[PDB]
């Protein structure tokens, strides 16, 4: 007789990803701790102050979202899987988009427009931009959960002696409805930074932003063919891996080197070098 | 069963046609703005008549859509397979050559003149463009006349009542062997242009080459991923959308800044100013 099949808590494919989750979340919260301890210093203020902390928190939630994929499916899990990941991801990426906006405006624009426009990339209006991005993401997710909601599917035939239960996406083309906003924010962030030229004797945000978006796009380009090719039993594993590796790609590339400067090289944390 | 091919009633078909119309009209505007200012530094530094050749090729390439749409014939097979893609590759080759010239020439002259003078003399630039041109042309001819000049059809994978009509058998493989040479050219031009990001030599066009090659690279990778993960009816219009987006990525992404400066920074078109950039 047939037995059900799904990613089990304790299967090595799940444990090896939970350890990765532990590493990524620990790094994110350690970076937040260093940020809180050095809250007032130039390296934090030049990162938008509380914007830095909020981005790290959004990344932490983005990482914690993976706990919905493995285990016995349920309708709530099926509907929650994608939004619970990509909404915090928008909340994170919008802050990097603001950093890219600053670094672009202050390097590739006439000085009058630079000194005018820069005022609206700080304070209340920066939170306005973040809130707008989050609202658009939520609206497209509300569209997704009505036009293309996934379902718990029991598939008796695709395995030789087992029953597959999986959160069936109706079609991959429908899954872009939740990706598009984050992807466009990432692409704009990349274009805003990847061609900047560094002034001598000062910090260079553009390289960090550029490499972070490059890792993002590498991850999500690799994600598609893996999802297409992998055995039907392990697509949740691919989705979890993509989420965690994307979070790691951002974390190791943008926040972590600032933490390293705080720890090893505090002599650089000066008004002249960062501001 | 029922045959399927692009037609003017469809929402995505008319959307792509409108996008192509925008591209064609903008390219024509570029060409005429150039023609009036034919005697001035911004266009003379662009190589003059070569840019009009390139813009004519782009104008012709934008004419693809009315030939791409509708029930195919052998002539439309030739058009879809060879005639327009070759027009695209010709342009990309010239962009790559200019990217090489801008950044590498002075260094090579200072460091390897005894070898580089072989490229300086004879007709080095035209030689490179012609070599790449015939390479792409012969590859295209081999593929097309091997796979056939008649239309091809397949059964839809999830609504088998409809059969899909196209001109490129084994679509993913055909696109791979079509676009590999263009990817090589893209990477080479991007490398040289990025190494040239600081240089003003010809109104900073290394920066715009970098931008346009980025717009081409992302679209090419997106198309390859999509074809690696989808097989339904949409393929034969996603390919067209990507083609039009590439033609835009060139027509706007490389020429637009030049005409923008012609219109709104005419002071920089003065020879006394150009002498500070040359």
């Amino acid at each position: 007789p047939r037995r059900p099949k799904f990613l089990a808590w304790g299967e090595p494919v799940v444990l090896s990803l939970l350890l990765l989750l532990c590493l990524v979340l620990g790094l994110a919260l350690a970076a937040l701790g260093l940020s809180v301890h050095h809250w007032d210093s130039p390296l934090v203020q030049a990162s938008g102050g509380s914007q830095f902390c909020f981005g790290l928190i959004c990344l932490g939630l983005f990482c914690l979202s993976v706990l919905l994929f493995p285990g016995r499916p349920s309708s709530a899990s099926c509907l929650a899987q994608q939004p619970m990941a990509h909404l915090p991801l928008t909340g994170c990426l919008s802050t990097l988009f603001l950093q890219a906006a600053e670094t672009f405006v202050e390097s590739e624009l006439p000085l009058s427009w630079a000194n005018w426009l820069c005022s609206y990339l700080r304070g209340l209006w920066a939170w306005l931009v973040v809130l707008l991005a989050t609202f658009v993401e939520a609206a497209l997710c509300a569209w997704y959960l009505i036009a293309f909601p996934p379902e718990v599917v029991t598939d008796w035939s695709v395995l030789p002696t087992e029953v597959l239960e999986h959160c069936h996406v109706r079609s991959w083309v429908s899954l872009g409805l939740v990706h598009i906003t984050n992807a466009m924010l990432a692409f704009l962030c990349f274009l805003g930074t990847f061609l900047v030229q560094s002034q001598p004797g000062r910090y260079n945000r553009a390289r960090g932003l550029t490499f972070a978006m490059l890792a993002y796009f590498i991850t999500w380009v690799s994600f598609v063919p893996l999802l297409a090719n992998v055995q039907v039993a392990y697509q949740p594993a691919v989705q979890m891996g993509a989420i965690l590796v994307c979070a790691l790609g951002i974390l190791v590339t943008f926040h972590l080197p600032k933490c390293y400067v705080l720890l090893w090289l505090p002599k650089l944390n000066t008004q002249e070098f960062f501001l | 069963r029922q045959l399927v091919f692009l037609e003017w009633h469809e929402a995505p078909t008319i959307a792509v046609a409108l996008l192509a119309a925008l591209g064609f009209l903008s390219t024509l505007a570029i060409l005429v703005i150039f023609w009036r200012h034919f005697q001035t530094p911004i266009v003379r530094s662009a190589g003059g008549p070569m840019c009009f050749l390139m813009l004519t090729l782009l104008l012709v390439a934008y004419m693809v859509v009315p030939v791409y749409v509708g029930p195919p014939k052998v002539s439309t097979c030739l058009c879809r397979q060879a005639l327009f893609p070759l027009c695209f590759t010709i342009c990309i080759s010239c962009i790559a050559v200019r990217s090489f010239q801008i950044v590498c020439a002075f260094k090579m002259a200072s460091r390897f003149p005894r070898a580089y003078s072989y490229w300086v003399r004879y007709q080095g630039p035209y030689v490179s463009m012609a070599f790449i041109t015939v390479l792409k042309m012969v590859i295209v001819v081999i593929g097309m006349l091997a796979t056939g000049l008649s239309p091809t059809t397949r059964t839809d994978p999830d609504d088998p009542k409809i059969t899909i009509v196209s001109c490129n058998p084994n679509y993913r493989n055909s696109l791979l062997f079509n676009t590999s040479l263009d990817l090589l050219l893209s990477v080479v031009g991007f490398s040289f242009a990025y190494m040239g990001k600081e240089l003003p030599t010809n109104y900073n066009e290394a920066k715009f080459i970098t931008l346009s090659m980025t717009f081409y690279f992302t679209s090419s990778v997106s198309l390859c991923t999509f074809m690696s993960a989808y097989s339904g009816v949409l393929v034969t219009i996603v390919d067209l959308l990507v083609t039009v987006l590439n033609l835009l990525a060139i027509s706007l992404g490389y020429f637009g800044p030049k005409c923008y400066m012609i219109l709104f920074y005419p002071e920089r078109n003065t020879p006394a100013y150009f002498n500070s950039m040359i």
